[PDB]
């Protein structure tokens, strides 16, 4: 039954009990359901008011993290003879290549969100004189839309697109993206195949990709190089989460796929999650004194 | 607007904007089909609907194609236009299609 | 504080304390009298 | 079959129109592909002139 | 008095006596798709009878080292009845589903089964970058089996897959597990040759033991669709 | 009839059809109205109650985006020796140099806007010391006024122009220009000729032009020499659209006619605007399995 | 006002402006089985959009010396679409039939087509004892072609077959005939591979003529069923 | 009911049998200048029956490989009759305009012409940088001709021209288009002699075809201003 | 937010959702029977 909770449960006193045909502490596991001996049922309790709070844990503050998606760092300077990021680069913006953010977010079949982007930049000189006060643009395309293939090129007009200007000096740039799935929640893993055909890609749903980044610098190339590092942060805001998940144990390998090898021993590999112990019967942090 | 259905070599300017039609000898012919992809090139693209949505990503909704008949007052003719749903191959057959 | 015409644009709402973990611990019909379930 | 007369055209033409319907929507606005430029236009630099 | 259980569906019926209390997976109940969530314009088709009603998959000897078996929904249905044939003539389909898995043994007989339908089984595949094609996730009727049941096959584990609709299949206890599922996906309907909502996961935690005489020990897995609906008619796929 | 519309429109159930003097899938073009044809009436339906909303295809979102409209690059040096922008540069406002805005305009026959003018500044050392905080002169000048013509002019003073000073290291400036024609709406396209005489210019009313923009570096030049390239940024607002047109299909030419040539080839070509197939019976992108 | 008539069943529509009043066969319009009229007692499924919608039929060739032809209902239609597919997977099925024909030509052309829907056609063979036998009956999508369409083929008279629910294409002034078909069997529901209810028949009365430069003149027969149940599920026939 | 149309004005009448449901643009219906949008304060002279009727163009001659024909508005008219002395005595002038368009052919004769009223149509030239200059633009009663229909001369295109207040003259259905243009101007006057309001553009999208024996197809062009006020009065510019 | 003294300075005004296709759509006066037009 739906309720409000903000504070864990109580626990009321308990007596004796002695009663033939109550039995709260056997169960029948093979029905699905959890177990739902209280306390009170189990042992002798004491009267306890509860007061600790549940917040913490609400699905919102759980996920409305400003977590790292992207890092990339290119090369600021003349690019006639480069082969290669050549004053800018374009990023097909996914959640499944830093994995703090992916596990947290595969804990969940499906996420409805808006993201909230935050764009880090910072430049090095490459190997002093200074670190220029370079501007950027962060132009959001769609997927598979028409994104530059130059610094200088005519697309970054940004007729239509949403772009964002900003410096290095100022305070790390800031746009909400929308809840944009063509569906009502994103699929954060999809049993299926994108396509008509059957050469499509398993797994990749592109209605839950929000779009492509493409960040160049609006500068100039200096005479001397940097190394400029783009750093993109994605905090998932009014979120709602369905069916939840067993985290992924084993390391990932792809961002396109859940494929799995494991470590070589445990902890966390293939055959065995969990490291090892002598026994069941060895307690491995006993305390001797 | 106007479909540029004929989008073919050989047909040049404002012939591409109509479809010729031709007396048969064989019965249930196809006579031409019509892709419903309006971001890649098709006859769809440089219509009303068309160039307003390719400034957009998404859409919905019903369409609605129109057919007029150019032929003369003395012309006669029946014929099906068919709309498959999408997942199989397009329809080549009468029999088919109108499912 | 938010001056902005898109309610999208909203900071994050950790206001929703409403919870229904029966659906998750409990999903039978049957509800278990806590007596054997069996 | 197209049935016509021995005096009227044995070819004839059908012109295709398309049209949305109140139903209809669109979303997420972008760049049009169907407009581009490598260069300035002719004239534009006369604007600086 | 939850140990028996007939469940009824169009011509179809199932008995048991030795249940233990079905799961509703979510605490929900399959419905059609109302109005005001739905999508596709064109007036659908409700076969009912004809299509929600129990269909019989092959049943998989259950031996001692057995991995476990899944069947992913709707494709293991996509062949079978007038579901079969609604699903190859329709783009769009929706349904829930009742799953009914049989396995009885011997009052000597041991043996846990872990019977779960996981919501967007996305497989991965082991040791290698390369994604799992086609014919690795489109098994059909046969469906398939687990290469490593204890990651799920696919990085997680089983030992949480209790956090799923599940039941269990205690040899000692029942010898039968019931799941009903609604439906379950982001949009409203879907195409059902290209993606599957649900997989029907079952797997030995405990492996089948005894010292009697051994017999075959099959499991049964029967599925109803519930509630289908079907739109955009055209001709078969097939 | 006028009605306000923010979402797109409800499906009704129908049933099925069989009446002789109702015809609702017939039409005549010929009247140059659009088919009526509703899909409950062509087909078999279901009820939909559509939430879709109708808001970023409002004329106003449509085109109250901020859209490149100028950007000139100037040496930022001592120019005693030179031939070319002398430390400033003037630009004849207009909205027809970059195609991504000026296709969209085009749309229209009549436009009334405000002006939401945007001005990004950035700096490049010529081939490294530092780029230099400077200060900018941006002075509006009405069309055919007198402009300056040196950077130290005493045109600068600026009496009763409107002139912004801005930094290279703050926020872009930004300033609105208010609908400003002498009629109630410009004139998108103009099929006339500006003089009294037959020696104008043919599609340029002038009455549509906001004015000169004069750009300057007010710092005196430093030692070395800087390349300085002013970004303009226009955003109509409080929009009022008349009488849409077709969209262009061939390439823009000049910024003074709707002259055309299009591509070599399809797509966009003169004989062509579509790409070719092989034949009206050919599915380009046919699903075969 | 009579002249202009639109059919819409499920996704099919059809448009034309030379009818002429169409025909409901004895005043009758297509119902499903009342419950005081059932024998089968198992619920039926009743696909409505999915079966009770246009199928057209292959054409055939009005010529010169063109005898006629026939389709027999439901024979014609037990391979097509969802339609089909019930009837292949129910030993009983139920209809109504919307029938439609096309023939148009110039306003020089002249002929008259009788398009007849004939109940139990039970056809005669020529100068034998011998019963037709199968093939000679089950002619499916196809159709057959009238022998002796003079006498029906059954040692009757084409020139009573307007004691039949009947229209005319009469070329100099209509180009279809529209007929409505109710259920009309002794029974309430049938098995609809041995039997047919309803024949339609065009019949060639006035040839086809003109002394303009000729065309081919086809004759298209669409065919919607009309209120479709289909009981006694099993697998298919095929 | 809507075939037949009679257009009277001043002591001008048109009749036509073959119409199609007249157009008026956008909606709108032409009047005279409210005292709430005038600008030029002078007491303006509107002569109604002197200049408020129709006049007829030269027709043209529909042939096989005719490109389209165009008229400026209101260039076209600015030396006929007394709107051509009203214009030539004023600065000012603003009226609306019926426009009604004429061609017949036989029943054995096909052809679709677009004819299409364009406000503020910009003409572009093809293949260089130069603008039209006003010879290319100002033809007068003989208005010009497309150099290239496909793309409306602007590089734009005739399949989106139906955007603009249009009607179609399909020799099968119809023999007459008519279109009413309001005032459609930045301004609520104009200069008559250095602007054009609107052009009507007639566009063979379906040429002209029979097998009969050929005759003479002509377009003609009848232009009825409406409300006309005329501002600013003086020596006659000529 | 708008501090300013003049109105055109505001923001912009994304609210009027008022339309009439039927300009466009169907220019006629006579309203088409949705029935022959002709």
């Amino acid at each position: 039954i739906e309720s409000i909770i903000k504070t864990a449960t109580d626990t009321v006193k308990s007596e004796i009990n002695a009663e033939l045909g109550v039995v709260p502490s056997l169960n029948a596991v093979e029905t699905g359901a959890t177990s739902n001996t209280e306390p009170e049922e189990a042992i002798q309790t004491r009267t306890v008011i509860n007061q600790h709070g549940v917040s913490e844990t609400l699905v919102e503050n759980f996920l409305s993290r400003a977590a790292l998606v992207s890092k990339r760092s290119f090369e600021y300077k003349d690019h006639t003879s480069s082969t290669a990021d050549k004053n800018f680069f374009k990023w097909t913006i996914n959640t499944r290549s830093f994995v703090q953010l992916r596990r947290k977010l595969e804990l969940f079949t499906y996420l409805r969100f808006d993201a909230e982007i935050t764009i880090l930049t910072t430049v090095a000189v490459n190997g002093y004189v200074g670190l220029p006060d370079l501007t950027l643009q962060a132009m959001f395309v769609p997927t598979g839309a028409l994104t530059p293939e130059k610094q200088d090129s005519f697309h970054w007009q940004s007729g239509s697109n949403a772009s964002v200007f900003f410096k290095i000096s100022d305070p790390p740039a800031r746009i909400t993206i929308p809840f944009m799935c063509i569906n009502s929640a994103y699929s954060v893993f999809y049993d299926g195949f994108a396509g008509f055909e059957k050469n499509g890609l398993y797994g990749i749903n592109p209605a839950d990709t929000i779009g492509n980044l493409c960040v160049r610098i609006v500068n100039e190339h200096q005479p001397v190089g940097f190394t400029v590092t783009v750093r993109v942060y994605m905090k998932p805001k009014h979120i709602k989460a369905w069916a939840p998940r067993p985290p992924r144990t084993l390391p990932y390998m792809s961002i396109a796929n859940a494929n799995y090898k494991g470590k070589e021993r445990a902890p966390n590999a293939l055959s065995a999650i969990i490291g090892n112990r002598d026994s069941v019967k060895t307690m491995p942090h006993n305390i001797v004194n | 607007s106007m479909m540029e259905i004929n989008n073919t070599e050989s047909a040049v300017g404002m012939e591409r904007l109509k479809v010729d039609i031709s007396a048969l000898t064989d019965v249930d012919q196809l006579l031409f089909n019509i892709p419903l992809d309006i971001q890649l090139d098709g006859p769809l693209r440089n219509t009303l609907v068309g160039n307003i949505s390719r400034y957009y990503t998404h859409w919905s909704g019903s369409l609605e194609m129109t057919f007029m008949f150019c032929g003369s007052f003395m012309a006669a003719g029946k014929l099906i236009l068919c709309y498959t749903p999408p997942g199989g191959s397009c329809p080549t057959t009468r029999e088919t299609a109108m499912l | 504080i938010n001056f902005y015409k898109d309610s999208y644009a909203a900071s994050a709402s950790k206001q929703d304390f409403s919870q229904d973990p029966s659906k998750f611990t409990e999903p039978v019909v049957e509800g278990l009298k806590a007596a054997p379930v069996l | 079959n197209l049935i016509v007369p021995s005096e009227s055209s044995d070819t004839c033409s059908l012109i295709g129109f398309i049209a949305a319907k109140d139903d209809f929507s669109l979303r997420l606005m972008r760049d049009s592909p169907d407009i581009g430029q490598l260069d300035h236009l002719h004239a534009a630099e006369a604007a600086y002139q | 008095s939850d140990r028996v259980l007939q469940l009824k569906l169009g011509n179809s019926a199932i008995v048991t006596q030795e249940a233990a209390n079905y799961c509703c997976a979510y605490g929900e109940w399959p419905n059609y798709l109302p109005d005001h969530e739905a999508v596709a314009i064109d007036k659908p088709t409700q076969p009912e009878t004809a299509t929600d009603r129990f269909y019989t998959l092959k049943s998989v000897k259950w031996e001692t080292g057995s991995t476990g078996w899944w069947w992913k929904l709707p494709d293991a249905l996509n062949n079978i009845g007038m579901f079969g044939q609604n699903v190859q003539h329709h783009y769009l389909y929706r349904s829930g589903f009742l799953i009914h898995v049989q396995c009885n043994a011997t009052k000597f007989h041991q043996g846990a089964l872990l019977v779960v339908a996981i919501p967007e089984h996305q497989r991965g595949a082991h040791n290698t970058n390369t994604s799992p094609g086609f014919d690795d996730i489109m098994k059909g009727e046969e469906g398939g089996t687990f290469n490593h049941p204890y990651v799920l096959d696919d990085g997680t584990s089983l030992a949480c897959a209790t956090i799923f609709p599940h039941q269990w299949i205690n040899l000692r206890t029942n010898n039968s597990a019931t799941i009903v599922l609604p439906w379950m996906n982001a949009a409203p309907m879907d195409f059902p040759l290209r993606h599957n909502q649900w997989t029907l996961a079952i797997i030995p935690v405990v492996p089948l033991g005894t010292r009697t005489t051994s017999s075959m020990v099959p499991i049964t897995v029967s599925i109803a669709p519930m509630c289908c609906e079907f739109n955009g008619l055209r001709h078969a796929i097939t």
